[PDB]
């Protein structure tokens, strides 16, 4: 028994989004409620069943307006299914890249950054780590929300150190320093992250260390190389950032201190703003 | 592009 427990029979594909090293995604219909959800997939192919299984379990323990929200599962029998809300606009990435950049304002790029430390700093309360924070793993809906994927929350005692397997291929230009060289990840390693992340949100969706080849970030990151700050970049969201990858783990700021800066700077601007 | 790699 367990009330995220949901037949088969209750949803419908309508069209598939993309595909997954993980698992395809679906946009379906929940027909007893007329609503289009968002359907997570898996065959025998990428993940293991085990692996797929202890995820759901992991997603319907986290409740947050900027994470994504689970609506129920279907785990009895293949094909397992993790259905999810739909996110209207799709992933920060591709919004940011083809946004009208008068409506996407610079107030609105900080009211972004404000819901995703949110997010964050709520996932570091709940013993939470996000195993890929990054713009493509943001999803918007109507009226510039954005919120988190939760499909990559894994279950870390907030400080402690996760090592992977070794041989395991990570988004480079996103990994912090330990894990690139042990293969370590933390709350930290998000911290980390989530600078780069603010990064494409003040470049629109430009890619990381742009030109730099992935063979050579690590060597450079360690001779103290960091990305200049971005035209109409704020000086203190580029401080925040910078403080987000401090070589060193412990330097790096909590989401409790991110989520407190940006609540300032949101209201702040809302103020001069009607003003 | 180029994401994903195993560190080096
Ligand atoms: N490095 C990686 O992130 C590996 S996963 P990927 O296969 O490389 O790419 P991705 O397409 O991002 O994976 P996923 O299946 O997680 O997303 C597939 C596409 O569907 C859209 N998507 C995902 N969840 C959605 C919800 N809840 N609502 C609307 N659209 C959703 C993504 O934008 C993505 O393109």
């Amino acid at each position: 028994y367990d009330k995220w427990e949901m037949e088969r029979t209750d949803i419908t594909m309508k069209h598939k989004l993309g595909g997954g090293q993980y698992g395809e995604v679906y946009e379906g219909v929940w027909k007893k409620y007329s609503l289009t959800v968002a359907v997570k997939t898996l065959k025998e192919d990428t993940m293991e069943v085990e692996e797929f299984l202890k995820e759901a379990a992991v997603m319907k323990e986290i409740k947050h307006p900027n994470l994504v929200q689970l609506l129920g599962v279907c785990t009895r029998e293949p094909p397992f299914y993790i259905i999810t809300e739909f996110m209207t606009y799709g992933n920060l990435l591709d919004y940011l890249r083809e946004c009208n950049r008068q409506e996407v304002n610079a107030v609105v790029l900080l009211y972004m950054a404000t819901q995703i430390s949110s997010a964050m700093e709520y996932l570091e309360k709940k013993n939470f780590i996000h195993r890929d924070l990054a713009a493509r793993n943001c999803l918007v809906g109507e009226n510039h929300l954005v919120k988190v994927a939760d499909f990559g929350l894994s279950r870390l005692m907030t400080g402690d150190t996760y090592t992977a397997p070794a041989g395991a291929k990570f988004p480079i230009k996103w990994t912090a320093p330990e894990s690139l060289a042990y293969n370590k990840f933390s709350i930290k390693s998000d911290v980390w992250a989530f600078g780069v992340l603010l990064w494409e949100i003040a470049t629109y969706g430009m890619s990381p260390y742009p030109g730099i080849d992935l063979s050579q970030v690590y060597e450079l990151l360690e001779k103290d190389y960091r990305m200049e700050r971005p035209e109409g970049c704020p000086e203190k969201v580029y401080e925040l950032m910078r403080a987000c990858w401090q070589w060193n783990p412990s330097d790096r700021p909590s989401f409790a201190e991110i989520h407190q800066a940006f609540e300032t700077m949101f209201q702040e601007s809302s103020i001069s703003d009607e003003v | 592009e180029a994401i994903f790699a195993a560190p080096f």
